[PDB]
RNA sequence: CGCCGUUCCGAAGGGACGGGCGAUGGCCUCCGUUGCCCUCAGCCGAUCGAAAGGGAGUCGGGUUCAGAUCCCCGAAUCCG
RNA sequence: CGCGACCUCAGAUCAGACGUGGCGACCCGCUGAAUUUAAGCAUAUUAGUCAGCGGAGGAAAAGAAACUAACCAGGAUUCCCUCAGUAACGGCGAGUGAACAGGGAAGAGCCCAGCGCCGAAUCCCCGCCCCGCGGCGGGGCGCGGGAAAUGUGGCGUACGGA
């Protein structure tokens, strides 16, 4: 009875979303993330996968505050100017 | 179920909304290609996953 | 010239004075927590030629690190390997305890810069190393033409990069026929240029 | 009729937040137009009414910034948000004062022994 | 009372100066002046004082 | 001058209250949830209408963070009326929707042309 | 990177009736508030952990296409 | 008993600062296998390599000899050519394996502690005036506060120095 039968007995979560990263890694009697690894303050992030990697490297996302810096390096970090007004 | 987290209801709402067919004059648009939404799910076919 | 006589007195570690005063401080150290911000230098003079001033914005801490070997981490001693890699007990770490002992001041301390380390004690348990720390923000050191180098990025956690004077000696540099494996600045330098393929255009 | 933010400009600030309120009462109305059947000018007025919100509201914030920018002036401390934000590396960097000190050690070294102009004959 | 660990340790470390063998060398700071020639002492150093700021 | 007790304890020092030579934020942060941010449109749907005519109720989506409180309150000032009570609830899309009752002596029916909903 | 450990190597209390000194106020009369001092003080373990355990207090009638011990009508109750 | 110095140690939502996390192609410090080759396999090899941990910067690290040599001598570091698959290591098996000299790229040198002499000649911070102020600094004035003789600053460092 380990298939079929033992497939309607499934109806406790164990991982739910997690508010770091947004997987449904959280595994709720650890209080931990098998994705990101919160609550730990650093990222979880290993070598032998690459391919994980690159799906939440930077770049991946919206780069809300990183892509203004690349247009503000392009004229020296200028601050406190305007263009000389109509 | 019925007993529901807001974070739950909010995150089901938001999978209601994308639920719904193309706009008829996205059609028309001039460099258009979609024919319609690729992304429609239902409740039976396919489960959200949390 | 005080200065000079300290010194010679601290060489003199095995006379009856020394004895007595390492033996007591090492049990008042034995009281304290493996880390702990000393209010002064105990060695004023060792302190001052590693680089020390008595000015605002250096510090001093107290690094208690324990004694002995590296015992291999692995469960119920099982390597899982062939016989060369069994060792558990006798294996010895890379560097030094005062190496480790500099790390660990520089981690806790992550907004200093540490300078440099010495010796202060040591029994059968543990060895007691003072660090000399720097705050690169104070004034007293952004504004001395002289210690500005330490303010920079380039230097931060020289302590865990081998870069202090105790940190580097495990690093095998030197001049001359015995450190032939740090030619190019590091043992993975020399390994990368002795161990990479040039395939010029013509060959 | 159209709110430009140059007709904004030397206006007083209650004299604006008024002049806000008056937008606000009129995107509310709107939005119960665009749901009790109104024409398509009024769903098209949305989008105006909503732009000249956002300039009212703009000309406020700058305003306002300018006049703190020239109340801390002098002053020795300023506001976070009052101060050039480059970037957080660049914020740490030995000002201009401190690059330039140099040793008098160095100082003088420099005037006895300065580095010459000269030429070698062919 | 149970004192504070500093408390103790500075008090431990007073009855350890007692309770060891000091060095000649250490232990002839504890023979000092009695007050009345300090006093004298420090009654014509203090007349000599370096300027102050 | 005397211990009556074997234990030491920490004792009790000054304790100053906060004096910043410059305040961290130049400008206090605008609310962004004023009256016009609360009340979003009314809601004319079949079971909104009977609502007006037969509970005396105006039926309003409102920004899912504002409370009872403040849902009250905004009406009010809004529309110039007087509130009974309030009841929300958040819809299956996420909106929070706001039954609002007026006091016996406004006509929910008069308010609501008031506003153009009827 | 961290791990062990949860009262065990800790100066672990930011509290209180009352009293004393000032500073202020208001239905300025006399009462509040506040700061300091005096005095008194075990809890001895931050925090999390149950939509079946502990846990004050809502019932009747009507009403919708779909909601009601939640809306309306009527009659109550607990807590502050 | 009290008062006052210092020392050691606490508490503050005290004033002002600073660290954390990410990316990680290249860089520095650790830790670190086993597939594999040896026609088996245990040293060896794989390999100081993969995996794992820490720390950076536009480069890093290294670097001005406790050097190379043994010549009629060279002269910091790094890189290229060559030295050289060489001296050497190795069940002396499989395999591994540099340096010096020579030719180029580039080229840059310096500073403390110490020993001494200078009345601490030194430094931080607060207040006021002038300047400048989106790299918070310069000048002036405070019987303003502190740090510092348990040693700051100037001269000076092996090429000798005063
Ligand atoms: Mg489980
Ligand atoms: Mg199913
Ligand atoms: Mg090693
Ligand atoms: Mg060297
Ligand atoms: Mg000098
Ligand atoms: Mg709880
Ligand atoms: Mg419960
Ligand atoms: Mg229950
Ligand atoms: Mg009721
Ligand atoms: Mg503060
Ligand atoms: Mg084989
Ligand atoms: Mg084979
Ligand atoms: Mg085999
Ligand atoms: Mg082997
Ligand atoms: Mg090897
Ligand atoms: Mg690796
Ligand atoms: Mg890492
Ligand atoms: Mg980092
Ligand atoms: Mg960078
Ligand atoms: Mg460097
Ligand atoms: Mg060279
Ligand atoms: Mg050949
Ligand atoms: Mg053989
Ligand atoms: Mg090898
Ligand atoms: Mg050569
Ligand atoms: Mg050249
Ligand atoms: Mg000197
Ligand atoms: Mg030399
Ligand atoms: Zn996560």
């Amino acid at each position: 009875t380990k298939g079929t039968s033992s497939f309607g007995k499934r109806r406790n979560k164990t991982h739910t979303l997690c508010r770091r990263c947004g997987s449904k890694a959280y595994h709720l009697q650890k209080s931990t993330c098998g994705k990101c690894g919160y609550p730990a303050k650093r990222k979880r992030k290993y070598n032998w996968s690459a391919k994980a990697k690159r799906r939440n490297t930077t770049g991946t996302g919206r780069m809300r505050h990183l892509k203004i810096v690349y247009r503000r390096f392009r004229h020296g970090f200028r601050e406190g100017t305007t263009p000389k007004p109509k | 179920s019925s007993h529901k987290t807001f974070r739950i209801k909010r995150f089901l709402a938001k999978k209601q909304k994308q639920n719904r067919p193309i706009p008829q004059w996205i059609w028309m648009k001039t460099g258009n290609k979609i024919r319609y939404n690729s992304k429609r799910r239902h409740w039976r076919r396919t489960k959200l996953g949390l | 010239g005080a200065y000079k006589y300290i010194q010679e007195l601290w060489r003199k570690k095995q006379s009856d004075v020394m004895r007595f005063l390492l033996r007591v401080r090492c049990w008042q150290y034995r009281q304290l927590s493996a880390l702990h911000r000393a209010p002064r230098p105990t060695r004023p003079d060792k302190a001052r030629r590693l680089g020390y001033k008595a000015k605002q914005g250096y510090v001093i801490y107290r690094i208690r690190v324990r004694r002995g070997g590296r015992k291999r981490p692995v469960p119920k001693g099982a390597t899982y390997g062939k016989p060369v890699h069994h060792g558990v007990n006798q294996l010895k770490f890379a560097r030094s305890l005062q190496s480790v002992a500099e790390e660990r001041a520089g981690r806790h301390c992550g907004a200093l810069r540490v300078l440099n380390s010495y010796w202060v004690g040591e029994d059968s348990t543990y060895k007691f190393f003072e660090v000399i720390l720097i705050d690169p923000f104070h004034k007293a050191i952004r504004r001395n033409p002289d210690t500005q180098w330490i303010t920079k990025p380039v230097h931060k956690h020289r302590e865990m990069r081998g870069l202090t004077s105790a940190g580097r000696k495990s690093r095998g540099l030197g001049k001359g026929h015995k450190f032939h494996h740090t030619i190019g600045g590091s043992r993975r330098a020399a390994w990368r240029r002795r161990n990479t393929l040039q395939l010029h255009r013509y060959r | 009729a159209k709110i430009k933010a140059r007709d904004l400009r030397g206006k007083k600030k209650e004299e604006l937040l008024k002049q806000l309120d008056d937008l606000k009462v009129e995107l509310s109305q709107l939005r119960v137009a665009k749901v009790t059947g109104g024409a398509a000018s009024k769903l098209s007025k949305i989008r105006v009414v909503r732009k000249s919100i956002a300039r009212v509201l703009t000309v406020i914030n700058q305003t306002q910034k300018e006049n703190l920018r020239k109340f801390y002036k002098g002053k020795k401390y300023k506001p976070l948000d009052l101060r050039p934000k480059k970037t957080r590396a660049m914020r740490r960097r030995l000002n201009k004062h401190e690059e330039s000190l140099k040793t008098k050690k160095q100082q003088r070294k420099e005037r006895l022994y300065p580095l010459r102009k000269y030429a070698v004959k062919a | 009372v149970k004192w504070p660990r500093y408390i103790r340790l500075q008090r431990q470390r007073a009855i350890l100066y007692k309770r060891l063998k000091v060095p000649p060398a250490i232990n002839q700071f504890t023979q000092v002046l009695d007050r009345q020639t300090a006093t004298q002492l420090l009654k014509l150093a203090h007349k000599y004082r370096p300027e102050t700021k | 001058k005397i211990r009556t007790s074997p234990t030491f304890r920490r004792p009790k020092t000054l304790r100053l209250r906060r004096q910043p030579k410059y305040p961290r934020k130049s400008a206090p942060r605008r609310n962004k949830l004023d009256h016009y941010a609360i009340i979003k449109f009314p809601l004319t749907t079949e079971s909104a209408m009977k609502k007006i005519e037969d509970n005396n109720t105006l039926v309003f989506i409102v920004d899912v963070k504002a409370n009872k409180h403040q849902i009250k309150q905004a009406v009010k000032k809004l529309y110039d009326i007087d509130v009974a009570k309030v009841n929300t609830l958040i819809r299956p899309d996420g909106e929070k929707k706001a039954y609002v009752r007026l006091a016996p002596d406004y006509d929910a029916l008069d308010v609501a042309n008031k506003i153009g909903i009827i």
